[PDB]
């Protein structure tokens, strides 16, 4: 019995290392967006400068 | 149609204030892929 519930333990690892991986993913896409945004903003506003 | 032009302009960035319009409306556009992202991100959480 211990040993299944080893097994089952190591399986919902292995889908948390998946769902990590999907989120550093993701939270990297979503930092390159904001960079975008920053950076036009920066350079934005040198009419009122 | 503003914006369209601002973004179409060879000459934006240089003389006007259309680089600032132009970026403000970028940022907006980026704001849309973040609230994007946040989108996707929920359905992450959601599985942790």
């Amino acid at each position: 019995t211990s040993i299944d519930s080893m097994t089952e333990m190591m399986n919902i690892q292995t889908e948390l290392a998946a769902v990590s991986q999907s989120m550093a993913d993701k939270m990297a896409q979503t930092s390159d967006d904001t960079a975008d945004v920053r950076d036009h903003l920066a350079d934005f506003d040198d009419f009122f400068r | 149609p503003i914006r369209n032009y601002l973004y179409w302009e060879p000459h934006c960035y240089d003389i006007p204030m259309c680089w600032s319009m132009r970026s403000i409306f970028e940022s907006i556009d980026g704001i849309n892929t973040m609230s994007d992202d946040f989108q996707e991100l929920v359905p992450e959480m959601r599985r942790m």
